[PDB]
């Protein structure tokens, strides 16, 4: 077992060339003589991080040597003004991987026609499935403008046809846009008249944390082609949780900033090429974004779109131009998001609601 | 007779600091003052909350309010806002309304 | 095209760039103009931005202002002047934007007497209006004819007038929560008189039954949440045939006087979580009504709180029949 | 031994409110005593469990003792067989045996394929994947596997040897199912509706059963009493023939009816 107390980086190291293996993870206070500091923070003795296991696993798990920095960067605060440590038990297993889910598919060729669920009242909308957990539950969120606050639980694909909703969480700020997203039972809905990405649990049915994405333009100022108040997307793949949006220093083209679920804060920017009012969606796949480019209602002489013609990927920072033909039965594309576990994307587009399917390449590099 | 003009702040809130779990209130002064509302992190707060005190002032002429509220360890720790628990105040007279010091409870 | 500003095809960028004056070289092919999050003062305002035509709609949130600006573009349909200062509203900076449909003025330091009678009826063509997060006392009386949708929330109203909701018979949603009023401070009939009502809000007031005299006409969507309702009556309720959604959660209510739901036909949906719901003689037309309810209109929220023998228990299911009851 | 199969569910008894929103509690069928075991769920906290003398001691809250488990439990599936408590481990698919008498662990059983930590556990969750039943056969594993696409798998473990004696998969989801007990080698799937889930309005009822010997499945329509919504855990013991059912805060008791339709 591993102690270290706050502002300390914590050293685990397995002999050999085996894997560490955590088991039980808390950041906070259990017991008050462990630190030697101040008593006046030493008086509250229950204190307690349930994400704490969450956020070791990504690191720690299939490496042979982990230096995580026990602090405000990697993990969140949980009380203020009480000194904290972290208690990390682990074991020595060996070198085995789990494979399909955690990796990537490789290089997109063809985005193709999957599901037709239904012609939805609500014309710009979005909808999205929880990748992280194993379940069937369709969240539903339709976009009305300076109403929508409401978000709509199904159990399964065939009460989501039929109009069966489960349960509708109450969010106490506005929603500005079809960027929704949802991490590991919490939703990452952006906030009215701000650029700050509120961060909600649905088992809790509380807020948890809220973000400012540094120098972000919000609120109808750099939306897609359609508008909306669709100044930033959230996107979820195999790397983790994404923030698609456009600052005025880019001269209004489209930034990518991946944001941890946990502390709240970016880990990275990226400035592209494309303007992002130019762009119909973006959809991030293993640390890629793929700017779609479609044609919609009322288009004076104009024909042009129904394609992905701009790449841009996060570990090489390089951009290429391609040609990949996306699917434009109907006109108004409001939202587009990508989802690992089924590898599958969830798209509205004009009322109705689609599911598409998704071809690959044999090498990625 | 009288001179009617916009609330003036005597006493403007300042900036509060949680110890040992012990509630501390904030101060506020203002006039020509009927109604004082304070506002926290950008929404309103319940009457109830509010402790309302028009003691008249033997150096000014014109009538004077005094409204306390108190800032629990509870209501810091909960809060999961952007910016840190700041508290502004709101004063009413019969031409309009003025705005104070952004006092924020750490 | 300014210097300072980067213009991009049919709009123009001013906003974060720390100006306190509109700028100079505005052309006469754009569409939206952006100036948000920036210095710009109420005098820092040219009269060459009244003369663009083309320009329609402006977006002024997040700024330096005291009140309504001067000069600003002839046709221009919405307009966004929220999170700012704007203490006065005048008859005159009005009546320059005649084609004005969509206005908000959100988190604001408008106050009820600094609004000149009858200015937002100078903008003939209004039919959203924002007034949210303000210092407003109470409604304004110069509102517009043919305005639609008026929201004026989370502020300090205790007092409604029957005049304040004069000429506004073509109104359809209006919300007033998160206010200070009361039952004493609201008049006799003074919603009554806007037939084209279809949703009615407030919630987080201070209200000890429904407003008395609603419009049954065009009603949808009633929600009274998070008030001191100590019991609701007969005639409260009556009328309102059309209504659909209707929400009593969060209230202080013992016992429901049977009947009370018997007019609303079209009704889909009740909640009443959160209430403390004493459980005697006064709930056995609650259960059976439950029972037998079809399909398309659902309740929810029905929970005992006395007597301590039928603590927490759900008022949809019966047991032993009521006890010694019937 | 065997009373028969279920006909209807009735409400019983009512000791006290807890507490806690979400727990189970259970009486050892094999030793004939009036020791009552208690536990109150907690998330990532719960590893305590609370003996009570008598019935009358449980209601005025006198506990007799408290054992300190060596590891945390994991969801509201706590059952107790021959003065020992079976339970799951945190964040693993592991059952573990606790001696009560000696107070120290004497095994740890690894259930093949069996998911576990909210990947699938019953509709109001709280990490109750793998939940324990005790009847007239002996001691059930009621788990989901993803082989049979998160669908019920119900196994029969051996309380000495600690392995697997067999393996059953059912067509009823496990997200999709409240609760489960096991009475003669036969599987009771109850659906309920929830706390906070303002849209429903269906009738609660048991809907799915499942044989072991006959391996066979069929759908009913028994009536489950739901006084609350938050049901957490409903445990069956073969001495009482009562149903042991934690709803939302307050802790109840239900009685049984019986039918001679068993071939
Ligand atoms: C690629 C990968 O993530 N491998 C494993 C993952 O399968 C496992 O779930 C996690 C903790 O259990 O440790 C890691
Ligand atoms: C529990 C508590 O602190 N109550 C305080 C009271 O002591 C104080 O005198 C009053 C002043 O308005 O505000 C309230
Ligand atoms: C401008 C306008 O239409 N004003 C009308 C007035 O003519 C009418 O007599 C009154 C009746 O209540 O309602 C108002
Ligand atoms: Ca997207
Ligand atoms: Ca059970
Ligand atoms: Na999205
Ligand atoms: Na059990």
């Amino acid at each position: 077992r591993e102690l270290s107390c706050e502002s300390y980086p914590i050293e685990l190291r397995c002999p050999g060339t085996d894997v560490i293996m955590i088991e039980s993870a808390n950041y906070g206070r259990t017991d008050d003589k462990i630190c030697d500091s101040d008593p006046a923070q030493m008086e509250n003795i229950r204190c307690y991080l349930p994400d704490a296991y969450k956020i070791m696993s990504q690191r720690c798990n299939n490496r042979t040597q982990c230096a995580v920095v026990a602090g405000p960067d990697v993990f969140p605060d949980p009380c203020p003004g009480t000194y904290k440590y972290l208690e990390v038990q682990y074991e020595c297993v060996p070198y085995k991987v789990e494979q399909k889910v955690f990796l990537c598919p490789g290089l997109l060729k063809g985005v193709y026609q999957s599901e037709h669920l239904f012609e939805s009242d609500h014309q710009s909308g979005a909808w999205c499935k929880d990748p992280l957990q194993a379940s069937d539950k369709i969240y539903y969120m339709p976009w009305t403008p300076y109403r929508t606050d409401t978000l709509t639980e199904y159990s399964s694909k065939d009460d989501f046809i039929a109009g069966r909703p489960t349960t509708t969480y109450k969010l106490p700020h506005r929603v500005d846009g079809t960027g929704f997203v949802v991490y590991d039972g919490a939703l990452f809905f952006n906030k009215e008249r701000t650029r700050n990405i509120v961060k909600f649990d649905l088992r809790t049915r509380i807020k948890s944390g809220e973000a400012i994405i540094a120098n972000a333009n919000y609120h109808d100022t750099s939306p897609y082609r359609w508008g909306g108040k669709s100044d930033i997307d959230l996107a979820v793949d195999e790397n983790g949780l994404w923030v698609i949006y456009a600052t005025e220093q880019n001269n209004g083209k489209i930034v990518i900033s991946q944001l941890n679920p946990y502390t709240l804060r970016i880990e990275g920017t990226w400035d592209t090429a494309y303007d992002k009012r130019s762009a119909s969606n973006a959809f991030m796949i293993c640390g890629i974004l793929y700017v779609v480019k479609s044609v919609y209602e009322d288009d004076d002489n104009e024909a042009t779109g129904n394609k992905i013609d701009y790449i841009y990927n996060t570990d090489q920072s390089k951009d290429s131009l391609v040609d990949v033909p996306f699917p434009n039965s109907y006109q108004y594309i409001a939202a587009v998001d990508y989802n690992p576990r089924d590898n599958l994307l969830y798209v509205w587009n004009n009322y109705h609601v689609v599911k598409y399917s998704l071809d690959f390449g044999p090498l990625d590099g | 007779s009288a001179p009617g003009t916009l609330p003036h702040f005597i006493e403007e809130p300042e900036d509060a600091y949680i110890i040992k779990s012990n509630p501390i209130a904030l101060r506020c002064k203002a006039r020509p003052a009927m109604q004082i509302f304070f506002k926290c992190n950008g929404e309103w707060v319940h009457q109830n909350e509010h402790v309302s005190e028009e003691s008249l002032d033997e150096s000014s002429g014109l009538k004077v309010r005094e409204v306390f509220i108190n800032v629990t360890r509870q209501q810091v720790e909960d809060f999961h806002g952007p910016e840190d628990y700041w508290c502004q105040c709101v004063a009413w007279s019969h031409l309009g309304t003025s705005k104070s010091r952004k006092a924020s409870v750490r | 095209c300014p210097s300072v500003c980067r213009c991009d095809r049919n709009f123009v960028y001013c906003n974060e760039r720390s100006l306190t004056s509109v700028p100079l070289g505005i052309p006469e092919g754009v569409t939206v103009l952006y100036l948000h999050n920036n210095q710009i003062n109420n005098a820092g305002f040219p009269a060459e931005l009244h003369n663009v035509q083309s320009v329609h709609t402006v977006y002024l949130y997040g700024n330096q202002l005291d009140e309504f600006p001067m000069n600003l573009p002839k046709n221009v349909r919405v307009l966004h002047l929220q999170e700012n200062n704007i203490q006065t509203i005048s008859r005159a900076a009005l009546a320059q934007l005649l084609k004005l449909e969509e206005l908000h003025l959100d988190d604001n330091s408008i106050s009820t007497v600094g609004v000149e009678d009858g200015a937002f009826r100078e903008a003939i063509s209004l039919k959203l209006l924002f007034l949210s997060k303000n210092h407003l006392s109470s409604v304004p009386v110069g509102l517009p004819v043919d305005l639609q949708e008026l929201r004026v929330d989370e502020n300090r109203i205790a007092v409604i007038s029957d005049m304040a909701f004069q000429n506004l018979t073509s109104l359809e949603r209006l919300i007033v929560d998160g206010n200070l009023l009361t039952n004493k401070g609201i008049a006799e009939g003074t919603f009554s008189h806007l037939t084209k009502l279809k949703e009615f809000s407030i919630v987080r007031n201070s209200l000890s039954h429904p407003p008395p005299d609603l419009p049954g006409t065009h009603l949808i969507r009633l929600y009274l949440q998070d008030n001191q309702i100590n019991h609701i009556p007969l005639t409260a309720f009556a009328n309102l045939r059309k209504l659909e959604r209707l929400d009593i959660s969060n209230n202080q209510l013992r016992m429901l006087t049977q009947g009370v739901f018997d007019h609303l036909s079209n009704l889909k949906q009740l909640t009443a979580r959160n209430n403390p719901w004493f459980c005697d003689c006064s709930i056995k037309w609650v259960t059976e009504w439950l029972k037998y309810i079809p399909s398309s209109l659902n309740v929810r929220g029905f929970m005992c709180q006395g007597p301590e023998q039928v603590r927490g228990m759900a008022v949809r299911e019966l047991n032993m029949n009521l006890l010694s009851c019937p």
